[PDB]
């Protein structure tokens, strides 16, 4: 999923 | 551990909430080109796909966000997104009466509304909402807790045992977040009689909002089948987890 | 207007004498349901509860000063809301189960009989353990339907309907303060009931929704009123 | 409606 990538993206 | 939402006081609260607040983002609007509706919905999931990247991020700095498991935070997002781009949506468009703000070079009216087939019933839906928000004098530090309310509480009564544990944190930031918006309105000198109608009015405003979401989320998705309009990969992922 | 002179005790009083009675299933013996059969049951009983609902907004205080229009509006848009929370508020003491008449209680497993319902029904039994943790009394639940009733409706047209509104939010707060409940508590548990009305418009448009692709599935023969309940939200 | 008549009798 992109929102678990843009979530997960620090 | 010791969560960092439940220690904030009401003026830290709102300070988080303000400093997390994203940018109002620009379309590719172009006033030489009349509008459309293959036209005018492909300027709106443009700018819809921009925003939710900014969301994603803003939720992260939402007081208690990050103590939720990812995959908490991936259901709260799919569920409230709409809800969250609509909030905002009215809350730019108070001071323009009869117009809803997209953009700030996106300004529309219903009847500019009427180019998109069932646009016309949620354009209305949100224009009252935001004379609604105008003839209460809506305020944004008001504005800033009601929309993190949305981002915990649309997905919350849709999630076993250990994972009640974190209901129960979901719903102590959200107490707090109440204690918040009354510590604001004692704050203007209005009565304990007045702030508990007011702080009714707002959240009674969160049904209308949730209605606007669902009938919105029903016109996209009938949007995405009809072909005549493409759907960002990611505005994809969210309209699926709804249907 | 009457319904702003009165007093808390005296709204409470008058929405608790106004209830509309809790009707009874049709006694078939065959608790193993099929698809036609569950949504036969439901039609048939949600059309007779209709029929007790709309005598029950003449006696909400405040909807008899409303045009015959607006009582109509405002019924058509909210008729599933107060359905479901009527369902969600009987079926509190029945926990894991949905109480849609004393002798029709259906668990989760049951859900599956019609196709998408367990998505909604889920979401229903949700609520009603929410009303349970919260320990929902009678004279709140009233509270909530009738501002169900008033305002679901009025952002699609309102100055007296809002008088009406922090009415029973005077009202609210009068109960809470009579529990022994603190300010602080106070204020809170009026936001987390508020807040489920949320939960219960979803519910609604899900539950709106799959009733339309009922009609279209024909799978069972709707009645006139509800076909026109239901065109209200096409 | 059917509604119309529901709520005036
Ligand atoms: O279902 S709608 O009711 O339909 C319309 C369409 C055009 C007009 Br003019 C009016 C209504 C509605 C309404 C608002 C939005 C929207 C778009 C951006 C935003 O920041 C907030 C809401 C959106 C929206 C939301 C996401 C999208 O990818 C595209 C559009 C949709
Ligand atoms: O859209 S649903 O979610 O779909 C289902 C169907 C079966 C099961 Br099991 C679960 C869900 C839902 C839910 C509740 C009702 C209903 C009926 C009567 C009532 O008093 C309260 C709710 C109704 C309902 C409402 C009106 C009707 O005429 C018939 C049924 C529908």
């Amino acid at each position: 999923k992109i929102l678990h990538r843009l979530l997960q993206d620090s | 551990k010791n969560s960092l939402a439940l220690s904030l006081t009401a003026d830290q609260m709102v300070s988080a909430l303000l400093d997390a607040e994203p940018p109002i983002l620009y379309s590719e609007y172009d006033p030489t080109r009349p509008f459309s509706e293959a036209s005018m919905m492909g300027l709106l999931t443009n700018l819809a796909d921009r925003e939710l990247v900014h969301m994603i991020n803003w939720a992260k700095r939402v007081p208690g966000f990050v103590d939720l498991t990812l995959h908490d935070q991936v259901h709260l997002l799919e569920c409230a997104w709409l809800e969250i781009l609509m909030i905002g949506l009215v809350w730019r468009s108070m001071e323009h009466p009869g117009k809803l703000l997209f953009a700030p070079n996106l300004l529309l009216d219903r009847n500019q509304g009427k180019c998109v087939e069932g646009m016309v019933e949620i354009f209305d839906m949100l224009l009252a909402t935001s004379s609604r928000f105008r003839m209460m004098n809506l305020q944004g530090e008001e504005f800033v807790c009601l929309k993190s309310i949305i981002l915990l509480n649309s997905g919350v009564y849709t999630f076993t045992l250990k994972s009640l544990e974190e209901k129960d944190h979901i719903h102590r930031v959200l107490d707090k977040i109440t204690d918040t918006l009354i510590h604001l309105m004692a704050k203007a000198g209005l009565t304990l009689q007045q702030q508990h109608q007011r702080l009714a009015q707002l959240l009674l405003i969160l049904s209308h909002i949730r209605h606007m979401s669902n009938k919105g989320m029903e016109h996209l998705y009938s949007m995405k089948c009809k072909n005549v309009v493409p759907l960002s990969d990611l505005l994809l992922e969210m309209l699926d987890a709804h249907r």
